[PDB]
């Protein structure tokens, strides 16, 4: 309440316990932090088998093996 | 394949009657099946 919430980790899902003697949160210490997207997850691994059952996008259809050997980039659907 | 697995589709209200493709529509039309000649000298 006495400091600006203006560090580079504001809005993130992790609470950082820190030490700050200044008005700005970015002046504080690095502190503590109070399947896998990077492993090229598949559509089965991402839980997106409903959107990959038959890949028809627009007026175009590709016929390919689905789900298991189909990769969603960084575990994130567009 | 019902247009869904190939392209993205909108909703179309198909008020298109199939009554003209029935046998009672395709076949109930009189056609020439016989011609009989009754000439004078033939």
């Amino acid at each position: 309440s006495h400091e600006n919430s203006n560090s580079a980790t504001e809005g993130s899902t992790i609470n950082y316990t820190t030490i700050n003697y200044y008005k700005d949160s970015y002046a504080a210490t690095a502190g503590k932090q109070s399947a896998a997207p990077l492993k090229s997850p598949s559509a089965e691994a991402c839980g997106y088998s409903d959107r990959v059952a038959q890949l028809t996008i627009g007026n175009s259809t590709i016929t390919t093996q689905a789900a298991a050997n189909i990769i969603v980039g960084y575990g994130e659907w567009p | 394949t019902s247009d869904e697995s190939m392209i993205e589709t909108r909703c179309v209200l198909n008020s298109h009657s199939t009554a003209e493709t029935t046998l009672d529509s395709f076949f109930s039309r009189a056609g020439l099946v016989g011609e009989i000649d009754l000439p004078l000298e033939g």
